[PDB]
DNA sequence: GTTGCACGTCGACGTTGAAC
DNA sequence: GTTCAACGTCGACGTGCAAC
């Protein structure tokens, strides 16, 4: 007992002990042309870190300047940890591959000695979510929002033979490369979903299409601005002094409502009274949401479609934009065309960034190109898109378990790792006894038992 | 302090201020002269009040240019003159305003107005506290910088509170500024005193002259204390020219300050307003905080207590940091610090907190060394709601603190630990020496306490003590005593429950918790083995 | 205008104004008072510039506030009296530091500084020049707000060289601030004129005096200006003080203010500063910008030319703004609109053009409408590298720009489509009217020409003209003439050739160009049907 | 009813060089 | 050599009410 349970195989000693050096490093004079000129050896600073492992060096740092400056020259197959950039205290850690380096103060080398304890084992052993939890106990940090070196070395860790640290980092990799083999299928779902928004809104099921003033299309469709469909409104917001506004029981959605998604209620709701002497817009179900202010990035346009059963409906301030559909369409085939960023083209085509930006002007959406399908069609093809979407969300579940996997083996090989019986494989006389799901377990049963058993013989074995 | 529609009024006026050249920091200072003098011919006895040929009526006929410069040459001649208790006001005044078509238009607007926030009789009071309403806004605001000075109205009303500030004690504040904490200190007087009735003539003129007292660098700021007390009635010395003296503290004047039973401040933060360190200490440092802080220790009497606002800097810094705190906790005896919340400050990025301590110790008034022997500390920081214009910070939040404090201002009232507040609870729990053989529920709990030793040997000295984690998640919680009180152990534990629930599935065990004991007992001890 | 030593000494005085309460707007104005009573002493004929009792001397031996209430004083008596030469300087002149503390330190400390920044022979130049690049670093700061006046150097620049100002012109700035623009133009003119020496006294006198003129509204500012023309040796008219007048352009100073041959300014974004619009306009309109551009039509001579950097808020603004750019278009010919590129300014956000047109035009220069045929756009700012403290905006960026402007002043130049800069292939095109019918070489080119018709039916009258989308994407470049010259159409183009990718796989056909053409030739033309 | 911003205000990641 | 910040740098996401 100690830091944690801890094996009788293993040790608990401090990082300054098992490790040869550790200290930062620091920054040049940047005014000096001379110290950047023409520099051979490699500068690293916190970005570095962050982007993948340090193979490459984005700045470069000439050895004059190196003599001048304390940054000093790094051994390779270094760890390396990063002061600042955490929340708050957690730190982070890298490799370097490429021939010895330099880097700043935020950076702190540490080499460990040779044998001693393994650069892989260590780095595993920060990342572990105990060694966050043990930092975490030092707090937020008054005065510090860094991590300090001598605060580094304090730190203590269990060390495992020098075998077994070989192992318990060789498993550990592993996991990590099968995360990543997940985030590849994920990534091109999107992909393909992005081929049918253009593919389906355009070429539609036809066969036969002529030319259109909006792209070729097929015959059948016909072309129709928004305006003639829907109906644009504005609206207005009221006075945050009277508290009488303040009383409420009808909605009001705001855009950040929108960002949130679709809508049936919202955060801050405005009182009748204030629809009356206001003259808000009232808004039935069914109909489609646009956003006016923030923009987006850039100019863009942003879109939602209120539900409503008899007993409620909605009313939205001045940033949010309604329009409703007179006889014929279907609101969930529109939403879908707005966003589509063929729509995105057109827009930002027609107005680049300009000073009437983060924000969409009436007369634009009201000018606005639509093609017009027919009712069945439509409805055909938004019941389609609308489930691809489900799709991507189950994946993402997936990955998540996984990465909870890994964080229940880890716990355990942190305290498994470390005693001795890791090291050494099961008394086994054959390999067979491992290679059955069960046999494996129950010859792990026997030889514990055995060797339980034997270690009886002396406290000592067990007591150590 | 409240403010509404007048402030809303005085708002207005500012507009002239901020086109005239004038900062946003310097904006009431600006308000406050003008309205002054304003006032005094309100009165219709400003003759008294003002000196001829230098009054209301002979700034507010002057325009342009000519007008402006009248003004400069009137505050000169206000400022300096016998009539001491005008001249402090105007003392080291002087007018931002470099357009001369905005003063113009600044000393007509006011001029035609109302009495409007007032009350039967005249409100000079109302103008002021509106002031300092309207200076408090300023403070909040980022852009002025005017913030400095500026601190949470709760906050200053609970320190006062605990400290317990009683009549013919001495109560003193470094950095006085807008002096804050005297008004508030003078308040808790009077409210206890039934407005010093209570008190004989004598202790009365002692507390409205003598009891408290103030040091102001920047002489613009000063004469917004000056005048903050004056409708506070505190009219202190009039040789300094009132309550708030003008001077640096960490100079010549610092040390020719009286001493005080009390100390109420917060001084500033980063490296400060231009003041020279032209005072040694017995840590001589860099740090302007630490520097306040010793003469703190200094000015305080023997048995004397004082509560200090400080940057969380100060608790670990090392170097002559280390030195200080150490000195700190020989000197005095250091029982508690309250970690504050963040967001509550005009500055977003500023952790901070509230040291509270005696010189010496009660039992010996005297005791160089070892005073402080156990601290106590709060955390109202982590896992807190966060603060803004939408999620005010209020006096409700500090009550719990306030309680588990002790109704005694020594704080040497009982104490335990167990405080769970602010879904402490609910907070996730770091690993360490600090929750080092701590069972679970005491780990989750705010209010612990922690011994000098423990200081010295874990924290190496420093006062930068903090348990808890800022999270949010949900596991399910079965697990062992010793389980819990390992924090460290949790991730090792836990690993073997994964293992278990894919038996039990296998098995078909129901939904109990008679269950789960069972199975945990003989899977717990393998563990253990 | 450049500076090094220089000005990092004379940054580390500002340090004093920063403490003493200067802003830091205002820290130029400061220092170059002080400066300049400094130099009058070295030079030591001070007798002639300044009066007796007001000098140097006297200033430098007082010390607190008594210094502070002599230097008020002195900026008041320069300030007024009939040497209106060193009394335009000191017009509507006021120090801005409060602290009296600050003002001891920092006269001292310039006292002692050096010829630091000099040559042989006294460099008065070299001070203003610091002073100038000092101020610069102010209007680059953000924290100031002295960016509002910043306007790129290179900016400047490229539009004197378009200008081309001669000799006998009258040069106007609205909105003069330290009168960057007419320097610069001066420069031009001198460097033509070798010094003016070509010319004959008679016209140089006109370029001292007459040739340059400007207005400010801020005293202060205009102080600046003043004292950069006078280093410049751009003496002006004495009557006003110099060759920048004090006074409001929208109030009756505007209107006062002569007509102009050309005209080069950057009026202020945003509300602007106390500015009243007095003055009465063809179509009267809230927006300051606005005013501006109807006073600068006013103001210039039939034939007159002018350039003006406005936000795109001009371009596009309906209501009046609409009334007003129709009104633009028919009484001048506006030829060239510039879009800049963001970073530039102090302020990120701000997207900013630049204007060229002439007064009516040349054949007719008193033409009243339909003086507007076509348009040229150059777009500079999509697709462009951040710019900032790393990456520095020059000159090198608008050397295309001008290029394709022509050297015609009156923009009259031959002028063809085709200008990719900037890896303006590269960028992706967008789907819009502007781009309709275009091909999808010109797509991409920056520089493009627009009709008025087309403004007015497309556009609706609005100068909001923008062909291109900012973007980075990799995508194989086959595609028809046709289908690129219709960006919409190319959606649906593409969608036909993934599936001949497919059909291509089972053939096993090479990897070639003409193979890709043959099948293209069925597969495109069945699209078409 | 509704329009406009050298915009007004709010999270994410790490200072860098003067100081000793 | 290296230490420290009522933090310094890069964004992220939308004004809201006075004005007409
Ligand atoms: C955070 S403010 C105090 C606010 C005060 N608690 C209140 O109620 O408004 C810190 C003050 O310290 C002052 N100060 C800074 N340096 C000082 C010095 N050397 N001597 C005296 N006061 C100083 C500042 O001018 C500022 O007003
Ligand atoms: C962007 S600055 C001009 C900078 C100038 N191009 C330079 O070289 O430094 C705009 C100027 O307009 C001035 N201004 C604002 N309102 C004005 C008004 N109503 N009349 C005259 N000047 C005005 C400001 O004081 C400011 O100096």
């Amino acid at each position: 007992m100690s830091a944690g349970k801890l094996p009788e195989g293993w040790v608990i000693a401090p990082v300054s002990t098992v490790t040869t050096l550790i200290r930062g490093v620091t920054y040049k004079k940047e005014q000096a042309i001379n110290y950047l000129k023409d520099d051979y050896l490699p500068l690293i600073r916190a970005n570095n870190i962050q982007n993948g492992k340090f193979d490459t060096t984005d700045l470069v740092f000439v050895p004059k300047n190196l003599v001048k400056e304390s940054q000093k020259i790094s051994p390779e197959d270094i760890v390396i940890a990063m002061s600042s950039g955490s929340k708050s205290v957690v730190g982070k850690s890298a490799h370097q591959h490429l021939p010895f380096e330099c880097s700043f103060g935020a950076f702190c080398g540490v080499l460990r000695p040779e044998k001693l304890i393994f650069s892989g084992f260590i780095a595993h052993f920060t990342k572990s979510s105990l060694y966050r939890n043990k930092i975490s106990s030092l707090s937020a940090g008054a005065n510090i929002n860094n991590i300090k070196p001598a605060s580094f070395d304090l730190i203590n860790i269990p060390i495992p033979p020098l075998a077994e640290q070989k192992i318990i980092a060789e498993k550990l990799d592993t996991l990590l490369a099968q995360v990543d083999s997940t985030k590849a299928r994920f990534e091109q779902i999107p992909q393909i979903l992005k081929r049918f928004r253009q593919a389906v809104l355009g070429g539609a099921v036809n066969g036969k299409l002529t030319e259109k003033w909006r792209n070729f299309e097929p015959q059948h469709s016909v072309f129709k601005k928004l305006n003639f469909e829907s109906i644009l409104t504005e609206l207005r917001n009221g006075l945050s002094s009277k508290p009488n506004e303040s009383g409420v029981g009808h909605p009001i959605l705001r855009i950040s409502s929108v960002r949130a998604g679709h809508v049936d209620q919202n955060d801050i709701r405005f009182l009748e009274c204030s629809e009356s002497e206001l003259n808000r817009h009232k808004l039935q179900d069914g109909d489609l949401l646009f956003t006016r202010y923030n923009g987006s990035l850039e100019f863009v346009g942003v879109c939602g479609l209120l539900k409503k059963l008899q007993h409620q409906n909605l009313l939205y301030p001045d940033k949010l934009i309604r329009a409703r559909l007179t006889k014929d369409a279907l609101p969930e085939y529109i939403e879908i065309f707005f966003s589509s960023p063929s729509a995105r083209n057109a827009m930002m085509n027609c107005v680049k960034t300009t000073s009437g930006q983060k924000g969409i002007s009436g007369k634009d959406i009201k000018s606005q190109v639509v093609l017009l399908p027919p009712v069945k069609e439509q409805a055909e093809i938004v019941r389609r898109v609308e489930q691809l979407f489900a799709y991507a969300d189950t994946i993402e579940k997936q990955v998540n378990n996984a990465l909870a996997r890994v964080n229940n083996l880890t716990q355990s090989i942190l305290a498994k790792a470390f005693r001795g019986e890791l090291t050494a494989q099961w008394r086994a006389e054959n390999p067979d006894l491992i290679s059955g799901e069960n046999s494996a377990a129950a010859l792990l049963e026997k030889i514990k038992a055995e060797r339980a058993a034997s270690g009886g013989k002396k406290a000592s074995r067990k007591k150590s | 302090m409240n403010n509404n529609d007048l402030v809303a009024k005085l708002w207005k006026l500012c507009d002239n201020l901020r086109d005239g050249g004038v900062s946003y920091q310097n904006y009431v200072n600006e308000l406050a002269s003008l309205l002054f003098l304003k006032m005094c011919k309100e009165t219709g006895q400003e003759a008294e009040y003002l000196p001829e040929g230098y009054r209301w009526d002979d700034l507010k006929s002057r325009i342009g240019q000519e007008q402006l410069q009248f003004y400069r040459k009137m505050l000169v001649h206000l400022g300096e003159d016998d009539k001491k208790l005008v001249q402090a006001v105007f003392h080291n005044v002087s007018t931002t305003i470099t357009e001369p078509k905005q003063i113009t238009a600044l000393v007509s607007n006011m001029d035609s107005l109302d009495w409007y926030n007032g009350a039967h009789g005249k409100s000079r009071d109302d103008f002021g506290d509106m002031y300092e309403g309207l200076l408090q806004k300023n403070a909040n605001e980022t852009k002025s910088g005017a913030g400095q000075y500026f601190t949470p109205r709760p906050l200053i009303k609970t320190i006062i509170h605990l400290l317990k500030p009683q009549p013919r004690e001495v109560v003193q504040d470094p950095a006085a500024g807008t002096a804050g904490f005297l008004i508030e200190a003078d308040r808790y007087v009077k409210s206890q005193t039934n407005d010093l009735d209570d008190l004989d003539g004598d202790t009365q003129d002692f507390q409205i002259h003598r009891a408290f007292i103030g040091l102001e660098l920047v002489p613009g700021t000063r004469r917004l204390a000056l005048m903050n007390c004056l409708l506070h009635d505190i009219e202190g010395n009039l040789d300094h020219g009132g309550a708030i003296r003008l001077g640096n503290t960490l100079g010549s004047d610092g040390e020719n300050l009286p001493k005080a039973h009390i100390v109420a401040t917060n001084p500033p933060f980063g490296s400060a307003a231009g003041t020279n360190i032209t005072r040694t200490f017995v840590h001589p440092t860099s740090n302007k905080q630490l520097c306040f802080m010793q003469h703190i220790i200094e000015t305080l009497h023997p048995g004397g207590r004082a509560a200090v606002v400080v940057p969380d800097n100060v608790l670990f810094e090392g170097g002559k940091g280390t030195d200080i705190r150490r000195d700190l906790m020989d000197k005095c005896h250091l029982h508690t610090i309250l970690r504050l919340p963040t967001g509550i400050f005009y500055a977003q990025g500023v952790k901070t907190n509230v040291l509270f301590f005696t010189k010496g110790t009660v039992a010996n008034p005297n005791q160089d060394k070892n005073c402080t022997d156990d601290v106590w500390v709060y955390d109202l920081r982590t896992n807190m709601p966060s603060f803004g214009k939408r999620t005010p910070f209020t006096d409700e939040h500090l009550q719990p603190f306030e309680r588990v404090y002790g109704e005694d201002p020594h704080g040497l009232s009982p104490r335990t630990e167990g405080e769970w507040s602010f879904n402490a609870e609910e907070t996730e729990v770091a690993d360490s020496e600090e929750n080092k053989n701590t069972d679970q529920h005491l780990a989750t709990s705010r209010w612990r306490k922690f011994s000098r030793e423990w200081i010295r040997t874990a924290k190496s000295d420093s006062l930068d003590i903090s348990w808890l984690k800022d999270k949010d998640s949900i596991d399910a919680d079965s697990l062992p005593e010793p389980d819990v009180l390992a924090a460290e152990a949790m991730g090792e534990l836990v690993q073997a429950l994964s293992e278990l629930d894919a038996l039990m599935r296998e098995l078909g065990a129901s939904d109990e918790a008679d269950l789960q004991r069972q199975l945990l007992e003989e899977a717990f001890g393998g563990v253990k083995e």
